[PDB]
């Protein structure tokens, strides 16, 4: 009931799927990437008691309903889950027919192709959108950066990569992921608080804890003197209302959760901190890109929204970088949407509709089409 | 700034160069507002 | 929008193409003789990302864009490269129509004719300049010498010849080239520094190194006692900021790069030093020209701008010349432009427009015209 | 408890250090060039839990113990590591006193001198061997070639050079390295398989992958038609038991790993394939050495043990060489040991003990002695 | 072959020339066996 169409800027933010349209300004879709199973089935009159309306309601059904990401590790283990996830989107919050609105597709690297293959065709058939098109979440933020040169640190919804770039020019060779997910920090948090006097395992228990991180948990630039600070610093020694109504008390954790992203020792991970991932990437970069980086040290990823994020970023790069060069990490507050924003841009980039995944193109070349000279 | 007029008169795609030259990392945004206009 | 015309003093300085006009004073054109290829193609929105704007911008695109001389060995392997090189010139920095301004052409000897044949016609057609005219870079410097008698040592942008001359009178028989190019020294530098603790291969890596030579690398008159000096001389033992921001440290190289022009052993070349090329030339010269030389021992070639250049020149010629005769090598600081300067002169030499390559003359005699009784 | 001595043919094969004696026939020493760190320290009764017994046991301790080459890039970043590496050798597998057995030293070119300086003296002091002596791994293979004329392609344990030679006569100028290391191929393998559906980063994970290459990964002569072959060729479509017990499935990789040695594009390297390194070297060689090469196109390097190695070698050289000349690359199966073998020869070359590094000679001239007129 | 006797009677070092003349790129090997004998 309008003009040609609006592409469908649909973004499965590693934790939440989110979306608006091309040229949109706010992803009108935002919500958990989980599926939920009740256990008991009190014999209840009537119905309306969905097994799997997780979408954005199920957390209302938290507890009885369990949790399921399909992309769990940024890895879609299952799709029909994600399938009706989409339908939920397109028909409850998108409440919109795919068939007539184009969409760009958000993806991180490292995906075996058939993931997209399948998602693509099924999006055509179940969806018959006018045409689709995929795009690396990483790249999406990248344009969402608009500093076409320099790396971006994408530690976002639950994701992590380094994205060296140079007026659009990025080196995949130097490009990397950090398996870390705010979920991961979640984990160690459960570890600590529970062992520290708490019994905190349950799905929405994880819900509360992630809330805890994203509201209060932080990091201090330093550790060891920061550690001594922790040794008696009462200010941090603050209890937060546990959403049962309890007031969970909090101290050194609030920061000792995230910081391990620089020391997986705490996650015990063999890996290395985000910063020196950045730095070894940059060293991989050409000789004097490095200053480009320094001006383009773009962080990305809201869960990383914590304090000092750059504070460290810079301090350690300093600790590693030649003071000769002047560093500057880049991180907007709005890093969640940034990826959405740049996707809204690209897709909304009228001079660019040639790229979208047409039903036909697939049809002639099936899904495999998607791969060469297209994604 | 003139980035407005320059980009409107920028070469069609190289609004890239002009926006990011005049500090507009939101060529992204320059076009996205131009798209809320042309979206 | 002016009077008759200004000839087009266009000079492809063996490393950089450069130019002004007849009667000009500074080649308004100066820039690298390279072509540049990016590799990766991060899928980048929009365009403006030229494959091959090397000209003087590409070094901005260094790293991703690779390097290509067409005249690589003072040998144009390819032309369309050099073609758009010209157009770049004439339309961005010359930003000027060839068709209405004459031009003299800069060339070193040793060129198989068709090189010029092709360059010529295409310059007419693509260019329709009022008329062109070629001239040996060597000879161009020669008048650029104005000491019409005596040899000139042309080790310039990247070139090397001896140019015995005598009130304009030069003996090609005695005339020679030294394949050496500041690029060559570049080479051995990479060899040494890299093996000496460095990993220095990349195109613009070569860029930095050539910069290094032309800013800091030198030679000391002597070697072996100079060698002992090197054995502990801390003053030379100076590190220079690597344009990554590193400060490349420097010692014996700064001089052990160029000096091999007298001993290709280091380049392993079968050839012999520049000096005794001079000397065997001169001995070829008539009996008493030699003193003419001695007053006319004109060096040419800026890359040879290093210390002591004459210092050795004289000392070894001494070591070879009869002290009976009094030597004097000749080398202005401005040896790059010198060639341009003398070309600006000749072409600007009004009493001389008869020589220029007219469209027609070619036309009737095609390009082959160029050869006899003309160049 | 025997006659004069046996020189100590000790060979740090770029990946493994290996050795026998002069006149030996099999390097009785062979094992990884890594160091290993556990992480956690479960509080474990008793001891025997070495931090750093990597040698040949640690891979038993793989996982908990991490990985460390000292020569990582054929570049000894650290020595005490390599120091006790030696001691391990000399006292567990060599289990032998250095002080009384001479040794020749294996080295590739490109080493800043002090590396050998230090290794040398410390070998005397910590080792007091009767006398040492170093020798380029490259040269060592060279005699190990015994075709004293012709280049050798040394892409071995993890190394890569071209070694033009001519009855012992080699041109360093024409001589080159290819940074590529079977480790590098390892890399791209991890890249691919992981992104292709795998999560393969861990040190011994790299262990498995390198095993994978050296057991199954190959190359097909051709690519693009070979590519189509890959497009459906089920025979290659073979899964191999992942040493967890999984059976890692394998297809196009098994070959798409190594082949990039001819196209670093895949490693993204600016460099060029091994073959045309050979060819530009040879062209550097004198006019008619080239046929010498063609009979002497000696490959070297076991990791290059893959199929077709020469198959391509010849086909492309053909593609470049004049069919006038007849090519023949040379590569024994036993290329690992070859270098050891020729070293065993030289050192074992009785007519040659004059060269060995005597304690005294050093003593009077310290280490710097090593350099001139000796190595 | 006679390479055995020739090399034993070859000029002391130029076993180089004789071995590599008679195809013995393993002058290396000729001496290494001669060394397992003389090692």
């Amino acid at each position: 009931d309008d003009e040609e169409t609006t592409a469908l800027v649909c973004d499965n933010g590693s934790g939440l799927v989110k979306a608006g349209f091309a040229g949109d300004d706010a992803p009108r879709a935002v919500f958990p990437s989980i599926v939920g199973r009740p256990r008991h089935q009190g014999v209840m009159v009537g119905m309306g008691q969905k097994d799997s309306y997780v979408g954005d309601e199920a957390q209302s059904k938290r507890g009885i309903l369990t949790l399921k990401y399909p992309i769990e590790h940024g890895i879609i283990t299952n799709w029909d889950d994600m399938e009706k996830i989409w339908h939920h989107t397109f028909y409850n919050e998108l409440r919109v027919a795919p068939e007539e609105h184009p969409t760009l597709l958000t993806e991180a690297p490292l995906n075996p192709k058939a993931n997209r293959e399948k998602m693509t065709q099924i999006m055509f058939e179940t969806f018959n959108v006018p045409a689709m098109y995929v795009a690396i979440q990483a790249v999406l933020s990248l344009y969402a950066s608009g500093r076409t040169t320099g790396i971006v640190l994408d530690s976002g919804d639950g994701v992590t990569h380094n994205v060296p770039i140079y007026e659009g020019y990025a080196l995949p060779h130097a490009i990397m992921r950090l398996d870390l997910a705010g979920r991961d920090l979640t984990d160690y948090l459960m570890k600590i608080l529970t062992e520290r006097g708490y019994s905190f395992v349950t799905t929405a228990e994880r819900e509360i804890v992630r809330d805890i991180k994203e509201k209060l948990c932080y990091v201090a630039l330093d550790f060891e003197n920061e550690m001594a600070t922790a040794a008696s610093s009462s200010s941090l020694e603050k209890s937060y209302e546990l959403p049962d109504g309890q007031v969970i008390t909090i101290g050194n954790e609030r920061f000792r959760c995230p910081e391990t992203l620089f020391q997986p020792s705490f996650i015990g991970m063999e890996s290395a901190g985000i910063h020196e991932t950045t730095y070894n990437s940059i060293m991989k970069c050409d000789i004097d890109i490095r200053k480009d980086l320094y001006a383009n040290n773009v962080l990305s990823g809201g869960t990383t929204m914590y304090p000092g994020i750059a504070d460290r970023m810079q301090k350690e790069i300093t600790a590693l970088a030649p003071s000769t060069m002047k560093i500057k990490i880049i991180a907007p507050p709005e890093r969640k949407y940034s990826v959405w924003i740049g996707g809204s841009i690209l897709a909304s980039l009228s001079t660019f509709q040639q790229m979208w995944i047409s039903k036909q193109e697939y049809d002639e070349a099936g899904p495999s089409i998607v791969h060469r000279k297209c994604f | 700034e003139d980035v407005w007029e320059i980009l409107r008169q920028a070469p069609p795609s190289e609004y890239e160069r002009i926006a990011f030259q005049y500090g507009v990392t939101d060529l992204r945004g320059m076009l996205k507002r131009l798209k809320g206009m042309r979206r």
